């Protein structure tokens, strides 16, 4: 019975045949609690699967985890096991501990044919797990392109959200896949859709440094100008994360370094908070006013003084920001330099 | 485990003997001999022994069943061609389970004279890759330089893999010209599916085939916007086919089982696991470095001039090795396995691997433009393209803009000069300016060849500064659609009526319309039918009747030829079931 | 009406079907059958008439085989054989396992070369699929007589 599962693993027909000729127990639990049918679904041994299904092997026999054998068979991707388990009877609409449907596990691994068969057999396409993610969102995570095409062709509501409002464009830009971004763009989407933070997918692309997604989004026509709920811009996100080629492309394609947030901060102010040097040189090369005032009228020398970075100053002194300049409180770059 | 035989069932005039086999044995034509103590040894027959991906203890073993049924038992495959922006499937027939494939393959194998190393699939795969690349270098003829449109209907039609195998071994059929040299991968896949090694045929668009060991490619362009001269040691091809085979690597350190790429070299072949290409370990096999250079390398572009001095130009970066695709399992749709070859661009991990491989190799603009062009262009039609120009300077500037269009073969070989256009513009006040221009086929200078792809280049020369901006795009040519109407299920030994519809979208009337239907297990060999003239406004609609015979899953293909174009192929699947008792 | 096309033969693609496997040498055993009809019920069936193991051995009306003897023909037979084989239909390397598939492919190839009219396909397919008796059943049948087919099937 710790060896009945070994007989299931090796598809030992005669041994299990004797074991069920003598014993009347068709299902026992291991220390984990998985039935012999669960381990039969894994290694795809189906002669013993027929032998079990001939007697008592409840397809809907959930332990405390609730993991059906159909869930594992859809997980590893065995087609004939799905057809057999569905022919003998199966409740498709079930939940795990995390309320995962069989379509959820099918979409995550990438098996497109199991998804076709299941959606043919009446599994609801629209669904919401514990968070609320649809199967299209999860399949868009694992970079499974043709599964996205299949879910769109049978039935899909594209602009679906979850508890944190996430369009599939948002997860596509967060996980760096431009291929599914193309399909979601040309079939149907909105670049203007904003998350709970108020972020465009362009903001996420500026954060996680994917470039090809940024190019596709801007060729579609997502606006360069955009206001986060904090008050930021994608130029500000790219400056704060330290990605140079994103800054290069965004500044080539038409941008303004002179932009103000809810606290008046240029990307020079937004850059000297971390001190990426080359982005600072590149922003200074184009038209940006280094002589500037922050919310408390801190010069970028004031924000640079707390870093302790030496050569960042000389580049700022190249455009001769005066040390005469001081904040509202009267503090000067010498004052903050001695404070820090 | 070792060779064994049991006498299970016994009759007064009969024995039923069950021969069993060891997991590691040499494949080939065997012969059984029976030797009693008294008589001379007696010949009992002949058989053949192959690999089985169904056995657990054998090396080449596949766990999932549907993967086996798709990659080993199937015969009706697809090969993807075209540019990476629009992918066109082409129906292909491997036909590995014909009668003569096994003996021909074994006769090709037996020229090795190292017998005992046939028990392992690694040696067989390497040897067969080397031999098939040598045969391709032997029997492939270059293209006829003279133009023969009347015989272009015969030069570039393909029927499958087995006729090409026969023509390569014996040379008693039609040759294969350089226009289609990419068949080789499919042929190798055929041989492996014959022998028991699962295999499939992948297509890499925009691959760097050429010289390797250097992560940089140079390209030279004319003042007018074309490519002065022909050829280069390393160029970016439009597409390239390769072969993947599934096996386990015992000779390597642990952790490399699975898919492997078969790579012949200019002859000794070898195979490399895909995870080695992803991780980037160069020193594991001498071929890993060139294949990893073949996927992600970047190009720089040079500008030739009248004086002979070459100039670097600032252009938009183009990607290399994108949209890796192959045939999906259990269906008739494409799937991309491109996540198995590269990390997502711009991750920490891909930056790490690039820095590591570069460290290992170390031991050994006031204005710009950008271009919008469609992904597909209709035959005998037209389209629109747009070039934008943005300047960053307080002063006005004069600029000269040139546009070039030319057809190219699939291996970067230039084919014909088609069109060029030069104009002068004056940008002012740091304002962007967009220029939209049409592209009509009637304005062209020549008719394009049978299999080409157009390369559209744009070069903006600043009048003051010699540093100029550049952009290039690739466009595939699309042909009118061929509709096939046919029911999904049919009964065995019953008539079945298919319908074929074609619309003349082209501006010319078609003459000598000749179509042909064929298919494995549906119609015996090949059928031909003739038609009247088709005017550019009207359509054509035709009907055929046949009868399925072999139960299961089949598909049929239709093929249309006329004076405007040749070898327009399409396909459609069907499931036929046994009749009710 | 949906206009059906005409046939067209082109041997540009024939050489892609020439196999290279040596078939070898094999002995033959020839059997001849023809359409007849038994007397008890007006039912047509195929009946054997002679065999060619070594010599032609014919089957009498009583159902008993006679003596082997040499094979002599008639001139009209050879003339019509040459004429009908000059314009005959060949099917080489057919991939079949049952007689119904061979019959269907042969009928389709007949229709392709305009040998017979399309409205006769049903009658010939019904004809070629009747049961094939053997020498043991003749005395059970009580005798058979020639039976030519008709459009109505009677």
């Amino acid at each position: 019975l710790p060896a009945l599962h070994i007989a299931a693993r090796n598809d030992d027909t005669r041994t299990a045949a004797v074991l069920l000729q003598n014993d009347p127990n068709p299902d026992v639990l291991s220390k984990t609690g998985f039935t012999p049918l669960h381990i039969a679904a894994h290694y795809e041994n189906l002669n013993v699967a027929q032998l079990l299904l001939n007697r008592g092997a409840s397809v809907n026999f959930t332990p405390q985890n609730g993991i059906t054998p159909l869930h594992i068979a859809s997980r590893r991707g065995n087609v004939i096991m799905v057809r057999l388990l569905l022919d003998r009877g199966a409740q498709i609409e079930t939940k795990t501990k995390d309320e995962l449907t069989p379509l959820h596990c099918a979409a995550r691994n990438g098996h497109v044919r199991i998804s076709e068969i299941l959606l043919d057999h009446g599994a609801p396409i629209q669904a919401k797990t514990k968070n609320g993610l649809s199967p299209i969102h999860m399949a868009a995570q694992g970079d499974h392109l043709d599964c996205v095409r299949l879910l769109l062709q049978y039935d899909a509501e594209i602009d679906d959200i979850t508890l944190d409002h996430l369009t599939p464009l948002h997860v596509a830009a967060h996980c760096g896949h431009h291929r599914v971004a193309k399909v979601l763009l040309d079939k149907g989407a909105k670049p203007n859709s904003r998350a709970l933070n108020g972020f465009t997918p362009l903001h996420i692309a500026c954060k996680k440094n994917h470039v090809r997604v940024m190019e596709l989004l801007l060729k579609t026509g997502a606006s360069i100008d955009a206001v986060t709920e904090s008050g930021l811009t994608p130029l500000h996100v790219a400056s704060f994360m330290g990605h140079l080629p994103i800054v290069k492309n965004l500044l080539q394609r038409g941008a303004s370094p002179n932009v103000s947030n809810v606290k008046v901060e240029t990307p020079l102010h937004m850059a000297a908070r971390a001190g990426h040097t080359e982005v600072a040189k590149y922003l200074l090369q184009n038209k940006a006013k280094v002589n500037a005032k922050a919310k408390d009228d801190q010069t970028p020398l004031h924000c640079a003084a707390r870093i302790g970075h030496t050569n960042m100053v000389k580049l700022l002194l190249e455009n001769n920001a005066n040390p005469n300049l001081a904040t509202t409180a009267g503090h000067t770059p010498l004052h903050i330099a001695a404070r820090e | 485990k070792w060779w064994s035989a049991v006498v299970e069932e016994r009759d007064a005039q009969s024995w039923t003997i069950s021969v069993t086999t060891p997991a590691d044995a040499v494949i080939g034509h065997y012969s059984l001999l029976l030797q009693v103590s008294g008589r001379k040894q007696l010949l009992l027959g002949q058989f053949t022994l192959l690999f089985n991906p169904w056995n657990r203890e054998d090396a080449v073993f596949l766990k999932n069943e549907a993967q086996r049924m798709e990659y080993l038992l199937n015969q009706n495959g697809l090969i993807y061609l075209g540019t990476a922006d629009c992918i066109q499937a082409e129906s292909w027939d491997f036909g590995q389970f014909e009668g003569d494939v096994i003996d021909l393959s074994l006769r090709l194998l037996s020229k090795d004279k190292q017998v005992e190393k046939w028990s392992q699939p690694v040696h067989v795969a390497r040897v067969l890759g080397a031999l098939l690349h040598f045969l391709k270098e032997q029997r492939v003829l270059p293209t006829p330089q003279t133009q023969a449109t009347q015989e272009g209907a015969l030069l570039n039609k393909r029927r499958g893999s087995v006729p090409i195998l026969r023509q390569w071994l014996t040379g008693r059929g039609r040759p294969v010209y350089d226009g289609q040299a990419w068949v080789l991968a499919a042929v190798a896949c055929t041989v492996l599916r014959c022998l028991g090694i699962p295999a499939r045929v992948v297509t890499t668009f925009a691959s760097a085939q050429g010289t390797g060991g250097r992560l940089l490619i140079d390209e030279y362009y004319n003042e007018e916007g074309l490519q002065n001269g022909e050829g280069q040691r390393g160029r970016i091809w439009i597409f390239q086919t390769s072969t993947e085979c599934w096996m386990t690597r015992p000779a390597l350190p642990q952790g490399y089982d699975g898919w492997q790429i078969l790579h012949p070299s200019a002859g000794s072949c070898d195979l490399v696991p895909v995870r080695a290409v992803k991780e980037g370990t160069l020193g594991l096999t001498p071929a890993v470095s060139d294949l990893f250079a073949a996927i992600n390398a970047s190009c720089v572009v040079w500008k030739c001039c009248e004086d002979g001095t070459l100039e670097l130009t600032d252009s938009n970066t183009k990607y290399v090795g994108n949209n890796i695709s192959t045939k999906g399992v259990g269906s008739d749709r494409c799937e991309d396995i491109t996540q198995n070859y590269k990390y997502p661009e711009g991750s920490l991990q891909e930056k790490e691997v690039l820095e590591r491989v570069e460290k290992e190799k170390m031991e050994r603009s006031p204005l710009y433009l950008l271009l919008k062009a469609p992904s597909s262009l209709p035959l005998r039609g037209d389209a629109q393209i747009s070039v934008t120009l943005v300047n960053h300077s307080e002063q006005e500037k004069a600029v000269q803009l040139a546009i070039g269009v030319q057809a190219v073969h699939y291996n970067g070989v230039l084919a014909a000069k088609l069109w060029r256009k030069k104009l002068h513009l004056t940008l002012s006040a740091n304002l962007e300016k967009i220029i939209t221009i049409g592209l009509f086929f009637s304005n062209f200078e020549r008719n394009p060849p049978e299999n080409t792809f157009l390369r559209l280049t744009a070069m903006a020369t600043h009048s003051e500064s010699n540093l100029s901006c550049f952009a290039q795009e690739d466009i595939a040519i699309c042909r009118p659609h061929l509709a096939i109407k046919m029911p999904e299920k049919a009964e065995q030994y019953q008539p079945l009526t298919a319908s074929v519809s074609l619309q003349n979208s082209l501006d010319a009337p078609m003459e000598d319309c000749v179509i042909s239907i064929l298919g494995r297990g549906l119609i015996h060999r090949e059928r031909s039918y003739r038609f009247r003239s088709v005017w550019p406004e009207n359509t054509m609609c035709a009907k055929f009747q046949f009868t399925p015979t072999h139960v299961g899953l089949q598909r049929l293909t239709v093929e249309v030829d006329c004076n405007m174009f040749q070898n327009l192929t399409n396909y459609k699947s069907v499931t036929v079931v046994a009749p009710e008792l | 009406q949906m206009e059906e096309p005409a046939a067209h033969d082109t041997e540009a693609t024939a050489t892609d079907y020439h196999t290279t496997s040596h078939p070898g040498t094999h002995k033959v055993y020839v059997e001849l059958q023809e359409l007849v009809m038994d007397e008890k019920n007006q039912e047509l069936r195929w009946m054997e008439a002679a065999r060619w193991v070594q010599l032609e051995e014919n089957l009498g009306e009583n159902g008993a085989w006679g003596r082997p003897h040499l094979s002599h023909l008639t001139f009209w037979s050879l003339l019509e054989l040459r004429r009908v084989f000059t314009k005959g239909t060949v099917l080489l390397d057919l991939q079949e396992t049952s007689l119904a598939g061979v019959a269907n492919q042969l009928l389709d190839r007949f229709i392709f070369e305009d040998q017979i009219r399309p409205q006769d396909r049903e009658e010939l397919l019904r004809a070629l699929l009747l049961k094939h008796s053997h020498a043991g059943e003749l005395e059970a049948l009580g005798g058979v007589k020639p039976a030519v087919l008709t459009r109505s099937g009677d």
